[PDB]
């Protein structure tokens, strides 16, 4: 895709600098294969690594990379439609991974505190009734909302242990 | 007999408590006038391991 | 007892099997108390409703194209087609505004459905269970046979028009072609036009 | 006292004897909690009956191949071979299929009365049947399971047979692996001269 | 056996397990999509 300029970055793929640092990466992979005859692997190898390096350039000429001065892509994360994937979307597929995790492990966390002793549960992990929260966990942020609306995700003030002050 | 049944669960009220603000059975009460009748257990240890202490009866709440 | 997903084991407990579409099946336990599986209810009847309308205006515009009868676009590119009475936004803002009245009042019936036409002071609605309102919702309005299984057919064949507009969704966002044509290929060659072929053009 | 795997040693004392095919063979201690040891047995079950279809499947058409019925590759050229559909697709349904049918014998483990009537047509395979992994009603088209006198040792016979299918099909992955024909293939030319090849005999070391 | 199984769901070897299956997903996510700077649009 072709994207605007944004903040002084012209698109990598238009980019002259751009065009540098791929020639620069292909010609060092050529130096270093040179000293290698071309039937033996290590040649095969380094050809290999020169089309990766090839398609890697062309494949961020593409997905409209926004490049600098120095040659290499820049990230706009303020929100812009047109570089959303840079930051929005893995964004959102971390805060959506990542409040799994948060919310297997609690409750897990919840589960284990109705054991007879919990804290050897803690060491020794149910396995089955840990995978069963672990797959639960997959509509985190519904049940978390449920527990924001039902009061129930935030213990109240005065079951919680504090400081004398 | 004064003081929580043997059995309840009682919120601590020192402010210095380690288990201020959490919740312990009672164990026993004594009821020969001591300051700190009301012994309590609790689950899990303080910075010195031990899971018990005394209070009194204002420092307890059920 | 009632018909349930999973024959072998036994329904959960707090599906009490009443409800329009009570199979039993809630593996990750959402249901819990009533009150939001009320919130639940209602929202499987949007989604139902909503998906079938959706898969059906994102076929019929296929269909006619394909038959040859209305050269209409795809359902993707629906949107990036230009030609509409107005700027993409323009009608967007007005649809939200149109929309905001009517689902801010399903809203408060969904909290309360005796709150909710001053239109015409006279025209009301009748009182009706809670998604199902009636009255000047149904012009044909011949409830007088079954109702039940009305409502079960109803969310069945909601269910089922959900699953088809996620799988849509996913073949566009995996083949870019509306999803008749990805049907009609799949008839023409059913072992070489089916997943496997899926690539990931375009999100 | 009875027939163990190694005469001498004292069968495992979590093997008594009231399983088909028990010789107190369990060096590792595999089945000691009966949960366990159910889910087990039916392990084996399972196995040995997929072992000996799978035999009977990488044999036959290498047999007919030999007599002249049919032209049919090896067990192993099967799977390169041309049919109606890529091995995608096959295996998609195969895999809707197995789905189908393993979830149906998975809660038959869990539950044994469950899965016992049809879920389309009602069928009653077995009324209140408990014996898991011999669903006989349901597979039993003879009747060779009508007598517990001889469904006991017919069990024995399964068992057996079914071991030495899952040793025969090891057998015959390491045979294609270490000589690179289908194992009738390898039959026939071990009988026909068993001082010049086989293993150890053709100095495949 | 089933101890055995129990020594298994302690802490450490769980982690274990459960990282080095998680590396190996990443890895091979790294080889079959590799070089993936941003999430392409
Ligand atoms: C290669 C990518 C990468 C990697 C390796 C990490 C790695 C990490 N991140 Mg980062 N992160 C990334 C990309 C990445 N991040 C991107 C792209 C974003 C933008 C969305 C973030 C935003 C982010 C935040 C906001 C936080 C982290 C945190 C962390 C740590 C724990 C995360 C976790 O899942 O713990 C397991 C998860 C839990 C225990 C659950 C805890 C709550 C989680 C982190 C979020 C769920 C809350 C909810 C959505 C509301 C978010 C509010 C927020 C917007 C302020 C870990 C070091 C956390 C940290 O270390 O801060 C102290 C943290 O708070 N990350
Ligand atoms: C049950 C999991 C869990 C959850 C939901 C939280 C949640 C939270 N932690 Mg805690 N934390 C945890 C485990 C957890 N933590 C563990 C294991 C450690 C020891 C490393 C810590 C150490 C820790 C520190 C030092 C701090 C927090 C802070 C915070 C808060 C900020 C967001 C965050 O997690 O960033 C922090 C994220 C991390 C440090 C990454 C560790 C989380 C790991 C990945 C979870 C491991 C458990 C996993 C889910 C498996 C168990 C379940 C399984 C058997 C089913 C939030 C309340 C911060 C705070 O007070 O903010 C207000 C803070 O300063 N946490
Ligand atoms: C988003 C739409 C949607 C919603 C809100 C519901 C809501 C409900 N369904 Mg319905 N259902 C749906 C889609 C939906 N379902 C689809 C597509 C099917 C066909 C596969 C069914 C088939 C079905 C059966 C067979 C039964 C239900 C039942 C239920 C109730 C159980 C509570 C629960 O866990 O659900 C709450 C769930 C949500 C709020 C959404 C979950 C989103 C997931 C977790 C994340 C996405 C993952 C996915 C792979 C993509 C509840 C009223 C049971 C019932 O009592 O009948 C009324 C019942 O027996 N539903
Ligand atoms: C739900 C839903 C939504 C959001 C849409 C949205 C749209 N439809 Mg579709 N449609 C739906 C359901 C839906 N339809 C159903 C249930 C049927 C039957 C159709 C049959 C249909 C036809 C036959 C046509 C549309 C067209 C359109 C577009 C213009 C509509 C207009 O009034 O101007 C718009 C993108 C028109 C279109 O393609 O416009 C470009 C058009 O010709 N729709
Ligand atoms: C498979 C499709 C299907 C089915 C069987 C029903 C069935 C029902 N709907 Mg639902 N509905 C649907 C699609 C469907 N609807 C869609 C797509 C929408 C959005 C436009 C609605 C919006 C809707 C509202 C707003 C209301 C209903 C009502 C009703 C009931 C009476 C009217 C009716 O259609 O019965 C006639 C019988 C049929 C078999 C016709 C099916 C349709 C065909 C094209 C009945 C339970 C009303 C109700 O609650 O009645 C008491 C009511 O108020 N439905
Ligand atoms: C009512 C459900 C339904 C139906 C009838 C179809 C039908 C079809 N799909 Mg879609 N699909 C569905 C749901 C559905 N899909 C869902 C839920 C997903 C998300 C997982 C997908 C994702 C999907 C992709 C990515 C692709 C198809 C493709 C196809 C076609 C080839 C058949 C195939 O490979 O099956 C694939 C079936 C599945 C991946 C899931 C099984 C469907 C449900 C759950 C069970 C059956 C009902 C065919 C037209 C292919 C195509 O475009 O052909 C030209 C294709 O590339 N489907
Ligand atoms: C484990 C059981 C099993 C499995 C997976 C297969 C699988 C297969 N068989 Mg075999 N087969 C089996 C048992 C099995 N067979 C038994 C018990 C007999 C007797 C045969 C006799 C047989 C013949 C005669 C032929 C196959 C063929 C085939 C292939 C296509 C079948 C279709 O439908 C496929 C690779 C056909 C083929 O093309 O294989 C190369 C074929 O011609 N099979
Ligand atoms: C059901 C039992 C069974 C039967 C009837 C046969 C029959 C035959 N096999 Mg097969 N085979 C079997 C099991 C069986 N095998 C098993 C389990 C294996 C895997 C070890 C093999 C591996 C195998 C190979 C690789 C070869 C044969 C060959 C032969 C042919 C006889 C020539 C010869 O020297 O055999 C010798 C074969 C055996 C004694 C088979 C039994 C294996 C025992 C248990 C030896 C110990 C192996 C052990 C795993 C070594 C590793 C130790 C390590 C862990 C430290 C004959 C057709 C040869 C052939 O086809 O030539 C034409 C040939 O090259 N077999
Ligand atoms: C929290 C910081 C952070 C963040 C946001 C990222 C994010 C990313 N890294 Mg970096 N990385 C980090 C820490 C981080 N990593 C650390 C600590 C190391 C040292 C082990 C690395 C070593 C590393 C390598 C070697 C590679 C990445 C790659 C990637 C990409 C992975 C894309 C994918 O999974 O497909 C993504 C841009 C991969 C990539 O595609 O590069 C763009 C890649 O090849 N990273
Ligand atoms: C299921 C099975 C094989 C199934 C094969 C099939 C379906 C083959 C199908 C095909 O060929 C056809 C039909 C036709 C071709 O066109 C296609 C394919 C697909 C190629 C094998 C199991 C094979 C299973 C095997 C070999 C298992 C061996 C286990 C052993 C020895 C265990 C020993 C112990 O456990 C005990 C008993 C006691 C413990 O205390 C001690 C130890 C030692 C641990």
């Amino acid at each position: 895709r072709d994207v605007q300029p944004y903040a002084g970055l012209t698109p990598c793929k238009t980019s002259k600098a751009f065009a540098k640092r791929e020639k620069t990466e292909l010609k060092a992979l050529e130096k270093r294969l040179k000293k290698y005859d071309p039937e033996s692997a290590p040649a095969l190898a380094l050809q290999a690594t020169m089309e990766k390096t090839k398609t890697r350039f062309a494949n961020y000429g593409e997905s409209g990379l926004l490049c600098g001065k120095d040659g290499l892509p820049h990230l706009i994360v303020d929100g812009n439609l047109e570089h959303l994937g840079e930051f929005a979307i893995p964004g959102l597929g971390f805060l959506y991974v990542a409040g799994w995790i948060g919310y297997a492990g609690r409750s897990y966390i919840q589960e284990n505190k109705t054991a007879s002793k919990p804290t050897e549960g803690e060491i020794i992990i149910d396995v089955p009734k840990a995978l069963g929260l672990m797959f639960q966990a997959g509509a985190w942020p519904l049940l978390a909302g449920l527990e924001l609306k039902n009061g129930t995700l935030t213990a109240p003030e005065s079951e919680i242990t504090v400081s004398p002050r | 007999q004064v003081g929580p049944p043997r059995g309840t669960m009682v919120k601590i009220l020192r402010p210095e408590s380690y288990w201020f603000n959490d919740y312990g059975k009672v164990i026993s009460v004594d009821q020969t006038g001591v300051r700190y009748p009301v012994v309590v257990r609790f689950e899990k240890v303080n910075y010195a391991g031990v899971s018990t202490n005394n209070y009194a009866l204002d420092e307890v709440e059920y | 007892t009632q018909p349930m997903w999973f024959p072998g084991m036994d329904a959960p407990q707090h599906l009490k099997g009443e409800l329009p579409g009570d199979y039993g099946f809630d593996p990750l336990n959402l249901g819990k108390e009533p009150k939001d599986l009320e919130w639940y209810v209602q929202a499987e009847l949007q989604h139902g409703r909503w998906a079938m309308l959706g898969v059906a205006g994102a076929a019929a515009p296929e269909i006619l194209t394909k038959m040859g009868i209305s050269d209409l676009p795809n359902w993707h590119d629906a949107p990036n087609y230009q030609g509409y009475f107005t700027d993409a936004t323009t009608l967007f803002w007005v649809q939200m505004l149109m929309m905001n009245w009517a689902e801010v009042r399903r809203w408060q019936d969904m909290r309360k459905p005796g709150s909710v036409d001053p239109a015409f002071s006279g025209n009301k609605l009748p009182s009706g269970i809670v998604g199902y309102p009636g009255g000047i919702f149904d012009p044909l309005g011949y409830a007088k046979g079954d109702l039940n299984k009305l409502k079960a057919k109803e969310i069945a064949n909601g269910r089922l028009a959900m699953v088809a507009f996620a799988g849509i969704m996913v073949q566009y966002d995996h083949t870019g072609v509306g999803p008749v044509a990805n049907l009609v290929a799949h008839m023409s060659d059913p072992a070489h036009n089916n997943v496997f072929q899926a690539k990931f053009i375009g999100f | 006292e009875r027939p163990v795997w190694y005469p001498g040693k004292a069968p495992a004392p979590h093997l008594d004897g009231s399983l088909p095919g028990d010789f107190g063979f369990d060096p590792l201690s595999l089945s000691a909690d009966p949960e366990m040891r159910k889910w087990m047995v039916q392990a084996e079950l399972q196995h040995a009956r997929w072992a000996m279809l799978g035999v009977a499947g990488a044999v036959a058409p290498e047999l007919l191949t030999k007599i002249g019925v049919a032209d049919l590759p090896n067990w192993v050229d099967a799977g390169t071979y041309q049919y109606w559909a890529p091995a995608g697709p096959l295996f998609f349904i195969q895999m809707a299929m197995f789905n189908w049918a393993e979830v149906r014998r998975w809660q038959d483990m869990k539950n044994p009365g469950s899965m016992n009537t049809d879920p389309l047509f009602g069928y009653n395979s077995n009324d209140t049947n408990t014996d898991v992994g011999y669903p006989g009603g349901l597979f039993d088209k003879l009747g060779y399971a009508k007598d517990p006198a001889k469904a006991k040792e017919l069990k024995l016979k399964e068992i057996k047979n079914g071991r030495l299918a899952m040793v025969a099909f090891l057998g015959i992955c390491a045979q294609y692996v270490q000589t690179g024909q289908g194992p009738v293939e390898n039959l026939f030319s071990h009988i026909a001269s068993p001082g010049s090849v086989g293993y150890f005999g053709s100095q495949g070391l | 056996m089933k101890n055995f199984q129990i020594y298994l769901s302690t802490a450490p070897v769980l982690a274990a397990v459960w990282f080095t299956v998680l590396a190996g997903i990443l890895i091979e996510l790294n080889r079959f999509f590799p070089d993936a700077l941003s999430f392409p649009l």
